[PDB]
RNA sequence: UUUUCUACAUAAGAAUAUCCACCACACGAAAGUUUUUAUGAAACUAAAAACCAAAGGAGGAUUUAGCAGUAAAUCAAGAA
C-alpha cells in the first residue's frame, strides 16, 4: 500500500510508516503495548489509515481557533483500535507544530498508585509525585521549541527557600518539577493553568489528548490509611486534568477516547460512552462529537493481511491459501486487536 | 467409556472425505465404515478440523496444563510460541544476507525440530536378578520417545528458571537451544545414552 | 409409661418450656433492645435470670419418639435411623424409596 | 384469616390511590437526581450549551446576547430532543446519530 | 511466577525475598492479641474487621488414589 504524509481521502486502508526519531519525539509518552512490540519487531513503524481517523482529521484541518475548544469521543468496542486513531491526529498535529499534552492512560492516575502524598495547599487534595514526574519527563521530549518560547506570567513558590517569577520560560518550570519530585504534580497543573491562560494568544495551538477519560469522573480504587475510598475529586492531578477538557478556551481542540480495559467498577462488555462516563462524565462532557471506531471491514482486513504477508510474519505454511484468510476472519471477527493476538502465536 | 466397544472413533480430517473417487480400497474401507450402522463417537471439543492445529502442539499443551485451566496453558503456549518468533526475528535483523537464509523464523517446524532432536534413543528399565536391580537398554516406541522429550522440557524450564523468569521466555529459550542441540535437554539425553552404554551388557537379561 | 426417664424429664421441659413462653417472650423484648435504658435491661436481665431454667428453649432435647435415642433423629419424622430405616424398608413409610440414580 | 388479608389488600390499594393524590411540602423539595426523567429545564447541558453559545456569540463578533434568541432556535431544539432522547431512552446508535447531527449544527461544522 | 493484589470474568494495571535502613515487605496466620457482632436465661461457640506477620523454600525410610467427563483444580447447595 502506498503514502506520503497523514492527510489523504483516497488512502484509507494503506500503510502509513514514519521514522524511529518520529516515534521518540512525537511519543515520548505511552504507545500501545502491542504496536510498541509491533515497531520493536519488524523495526518499522507503521500504521493503516482508518475511517475514523479520516473523518476526525479532517474535523482538525476545519477548526476555527477563534471558537472555544470543541470537544471529540472515541468509542468502540475493546480492542478495536481506537487508542491509535488517538496517535494518527497526535503526530499530524504534532508535525503542523503544536502543543501536544499527551496522557496515554488516566487510570494509571486513579488506580494502583504506591505513594499517596497528602496536600493542603490544594483545600485537601492529594498527590502522585511518581506519574506527575513521569508525565514531565516525557512532556519535555515531547515538545522543545516551544518550551523555550513560552514566557511564564505569574509570582510561584515551590518552597520557602525558592521561587521562580515571571519571565521564564516554561522548559525551566518543567525540569524544575521533574528535578524536586516532592512538588511535581504541583509543577504539572500549574503548566496546565498557564497553558489554558497562554493560549488565548497566537502562539499556542493546544491539542490535549486523554485515553480512558471515564477516570476523571469514575469512581477511585485509591483510599485513605483510614481504609475510606477516595473521590475523582480528592487528587490533585485529576482535578487539574478536568480543567483541561472545560472548553473555556480558544486555539485548541480537546481529543478523548473512553476505555473498557483501563476502567475500574465497569462491566467489560459495555462500550458506549453514557455507561462508562456515568451521569457526571456524560453531563459535564457537554456537547461532544461521538465518533464510533469499528473493526476492519472486507478492504482492511485484507489488507491487514497483506501487511502481515508483506513482512512474513504469518510463519504458517497454511496461512497463504484462502483457507487461513477465511479462517483467521471467523476467528478475529476482524477485530484489529483480536487479528494482532491471533497472528501472534501463528 | 459411556461408549460400548462398538462406537469408532471419529476421523476429524477434511482431505479424506472431500477427494473420495481416486481411491479402490479407502472407497471400499469407509463404505464398509459407514454402512454397518456403526455408532461414531463424538468428536473431541479439544480437536478441531481448523487447518492450524498440530496434535503435537495439542499434546505439549495438554501435558503443560495444572488443574482445570486449559486456558492459562492455551496462553503460555501462545506466548511461547510468540517469544520465540519474533525473538527469530531479533535474530534475524541483526544478520547478514547468508544467516538470512539460513535462519528459521518459524517457530513451530522449530518445535518440531526441538523434539525430533532431544528424543532418546533407547531408555533404561529395571529388571529384579538375583535380588538386585539392573538399568537394562530397552529399544522405545515412537510415542513413549515423544513423551520423553515434552515431559523433559516441560520439567526442566517448571525446575530451574528463577523466580523472576516467566515460563514461555524460558521454554523458548530451551526451544532454541535444543534447536541446536547445546540446552540441558539433550544432556539429559546424553546422560541416557551414556547410561545405556556402560550397562550394556545387561541388554542379555532382556527377555522380551 | 415414657420409655425413659430422659423422655420424662424431656416433657417436663416441653410443658416448661409452654408455660413461661410469654414471659420469655415479654423480658426478651426489653433486654434485647438498643433504644430502651441498660438499667431497665439490667433489671429485665436479672428477671429472665429468676425464671426455673428448666422453662427455657434450649435447655429441650430432640429424640425420637418411640426410641428414645437422642442423637441421628429425621426432624421431619421425628425417629431415629435405626426405626426410621426399619420402618420404611417394610414399607410402611410411604413414598420412602431406595434411591438409584 | 384470609378475608382479612383480602380487605386489608384493597385498603393498600385505596390508601396509596388517596395518598398519591396528596402533594405536599417537601415534593416541591424534589431533588434534580431523583428524577426518573432528565428534563430539559435548569439542566447541566443547558448552561453548557449557553455558555458554547456566548463563546460562539463573542468568537464571531456577534453582539447579539439573548436566552430567548439562543434557546428560541433550530439548533438548541435538535439538542432538546437529542440530549433527552440519550438520557432517557439510553444508548443508541440513532441516538448518537441525534447527538452528532445537532452538535454538528450547533458547532458549525458540516 | 501456571505466583500475589484490585478491577473483573477468561486481551488489563501494579506487586515480585534482596536492594539496604527499607519509614521493611513478596508469598504464607487458617494461629495468637484487641474490639465488635450472630445466638443464647448463661459465651467457653461461630462469624467479620484491625494488628501481627511465625514455622515453611516441594519434604527420610516408606506409601495413598485414580482408566474419562475420572483424576486434579474451582463453586454452590442440603442434612442435623
Ligand atoms: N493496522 C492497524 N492496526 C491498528 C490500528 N489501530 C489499532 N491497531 C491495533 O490494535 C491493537 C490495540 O488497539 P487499541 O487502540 O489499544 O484498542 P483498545 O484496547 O480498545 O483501547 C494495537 O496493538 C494495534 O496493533 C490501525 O489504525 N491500523
Ligand atoms: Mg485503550
Ligand atoms: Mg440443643
Ligand atoms: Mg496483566
Ligand atoms: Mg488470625
Ligand atoms: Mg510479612
Ligand atoms: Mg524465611
Ligand atoms: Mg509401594
Ligand atoms: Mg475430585
Amino acid at each position: 500500500x502506498x503514502x506520503x504524509x497523514x492527510x489523504x481521502x483516497x488512502x484509507x486502508x494503506x500503510x502509513x510508516x514514519x521514522s524511529l526519531q518520529e516515534l521518540k519525539t512525537v511519543f515520548p509518552h505511552g504507545l500501545p503495548p502491542r504496536f510498541a512490540m509491533q515497531v520493536k519487531t519488524f523495526n518499522e513503524a507503521c500504521l493503516m489509515v482508518r475511517k475514523p481517523a479520516l473523518e476526525l482529521l479532517h474535523y482538525l484541518k476545519n477548526t476555527n481557533f477563534a471558537h472555544p475548544a470543541v470537544r471529540y469521543v472515541l468509542y468502540g468496542e475493546k480492542g478495536t483500535g481506537k487508542t491509535l486513531s488517538l496517535c494518527h491526529i497526535l503526530h499530524f498535529c504534532a508535525k503542523q507544530n503544536w502543543l501536544i499534552l499527551h496522557i496515554p492512560d488516566a487510570h494509571i492516575w486513579v488506580k494502583n498508585c504506591r505513594d499517596l502524598l497528602q496536600s493542603n495547599y490544594n483545600k485537601q487534595r492529594f498527590d502522585q509525585p511518581l506519574e506527575a514526574s513521569t508525565w514531565l519527563k516525557n512532556f519535555k521530549t515531547a515538545n522543545e521549541h516551544f518550551l523555550s518560547q513560552i514566557k511564564v506570567q505569574e509570582k510561584y513558590v515551590w518552597n520557602k527557600r525558592e521561587s521562580t517569577e515571571k519571565g521564564r520560560p516554561l522548559g525551566e518550570v518543567v525540569e524544575q518539577g521533574i528535578m524536586r519530585v516532592r512538588n511535581a504534580t504541583d509543577a504539572v497543573g500549574i503548566v496546565l493553568k498557564e497553558l489554558k491562560r497562554q493560549s488565548s494568544l497566537g502562539i499556542f495551538h493546544l491539542l490535549v489528548a486523554v485515553d480512558g477519560v471515564n477516570a476523571l469522573w469514575g469512581r477511585t480504587t485509591l483510599k485513605r490509611e483510614d481504609k475510606s475510598p477516595i473521590a475523582p475529586e480528592e487528587l490533585a492531578l485529576i482535578h487539574n486534568l478536568r480543567k483541561m477538557v472545560k472548553n473555556d478556551w480558544q486555539g485548541g481542540a480537546i481529543v478523548l477516547t473512553v476505555s473498557q480495559t483501563g476502567s475500574l467498577f465497569k462491566p467489560r462488555n459495555a462500550y458506549l460512552p453514557q455507561e462508562l462516563l456515568g451521569k457526571e462524565g456524560f453531563d459535564a462532557l457537554d456537547p461532544f462529537i461521538p465518533i464510533l471506531v469499528s473493526n476492519y471491514n472486507p478492504k482492511e482486513f485484507e489488507s491487514c493481511i497483506q501487511y502481515y504477508l508483506e513482512n512474513n510474519w504469518l510463519q504458517h505454511e497454511k496461512a497463504h491459501t484462502e483457507e487461513g484468510k477465511k479462517e483467521l476472519l471467523f476467528l478475529s471477527n476482524r477485530n484489529p486487536g483480536q487479528l494482532e493476538r491471533l497472528c501472534a502465536y501463528l | 467409556s459411556r461408549y460400548g466397544p462398538e462406537y469408532k472413533d471419529p476421523q476429524i480430517d477434511k482431505e479424506y472425505y472431500r477427494k473420495p473417487l481416486a481411491e479402490q480400497t479407502e472407497e471400499e474401507k469407509y463404505e464398509r465404515d459407514f454402512k454397518k450402522t456403526q455408532l461414531i463417537k463424538a468428536a473431541p471439543a479439544t480437536k478441531t478440523s481448523s487447518v492450524f492445529e498440530d496434535p503435537v502442539i495439542s499434546k505439549f499443551t495438554n501435558m503443560m496444563m495444572k488443574g482445570g485451566n486449559k486456558v492459562l496453558a492455551r496462553s503460555l503456549m501462545t506466548q511461547t510460541l510468540e517469544a520465540v518468533k519474533r525473538k527469530q526475528f531479533a535474530k534475524y535483523h541483526a544478520a547478514s544476507a547468508e544467516e538470512q537464509a539460513t535462519i528459521e523464523r518459524n517457530p513451530y517446524t522449530i518445535f518440531h525440530q526441538a523434539l525430533k532432536n532431544c528424543e532418546p534413543v533407547i531408555g533404561l528399565v529395571p529388571i529384579l536378578k538375583g535380588g538386585h536391580f539392573y538399568q537394562v537398554p530397552v529399544p522405545l516406541a515412537d510415542r513413549r520417545r515423544r513423551f520423553l522429550a515434552m515431559k523433559w522440557m516441560i520439567a526442566e524450564c517448571r525446575e530451574k528458571k528463577h523466580r523472576r523468569v516467566l515460563m514461555p521466555e524460558k521454554l523458548s529459550q530451551e526451544l532454541l537451544e535444543a534447536f541446536h542441540n547445546q540446552g540441558p535437554v539433550i544432556k539429559r539425553k546424553h546422560d541416557m545414552h551414556k547410561m545405556a552404554e556402560a550397562n550394556r551388557a545387561l541388554a542379555h537379561y532382556r527377555w522380551w | 409409661y415414657y420409655v425413659d426417664w430422659k423422655m420424662l424429664r424431656d416433657v417436663k421441659r416441653r410443658k416448661m418450656a409452654y408455660e413461661y413462653a410469654d414471659e420469655r417472650l415479654r423480658i426478651n423484648s426489653l433486654r434485647k433492645n438498643t433504644i430502651l435504658p441498660k438499667d431497665l435491661q439490667e433489671v429485665a436481665d436479672e428477671e429472665i435470670a429468676s425464671l426455673p431454667r428448666d422453662s427455657c428453649p434450649v435447655r429441650i432435647r430432640n429424640r425420637c419418639v418411640m426410641t428414645s435415642r437422642p442423637r441421628g433423629v429425621k426432624r421431619r419424622w421425628r425417629l431415629s435411623r435405626i426405626v426410621f430405616r426399619h420402618l420404611a424398608d417394610h414399607g410402611q413409610l410411604s413414598g420412602v424409596q431406595r434411591a438409584m440414580w | 384469616l384470609k378475608r382479612q388479608n383480602y380487605d386489608y389488600a384493597v385498603y393498600l390499594l385505596t390508601v396509596l390511590y388517596h395518598e398519591s393524590w396528596k402533594t405536599e411540602e417537601w415534593e416541591k423539595k424534589k431533588t434534580e437526581a431523583d428524577m426518573e426523567e432528565y428534563i430539559w429545564e435548569n439542566s447541566t447541558s443547558e448552561k453548557n450549551i449557553l455558555e458554547t453559545l456566548l463563546q460562539i456569540k463573542a468568537a464571531e463578533k456577534n453582539l447579539e446576547l439573548s436566552k430567548e434568541e439562543l434557546l428560541g432556535t433550530k439548533e438548541v431544539e435538535d439538542y432538546r430532543k437529542s440530549v433527552v432522547s440519550l438520557k432517557n431512552e439510553g444508548d443508541n446508535e440513532n441516538t448518537l446519530s441525534q447527538y452528532k447531527e445537532s452538535v454538528k449544527r450547533l458547532l458549525n461544522l458540516a
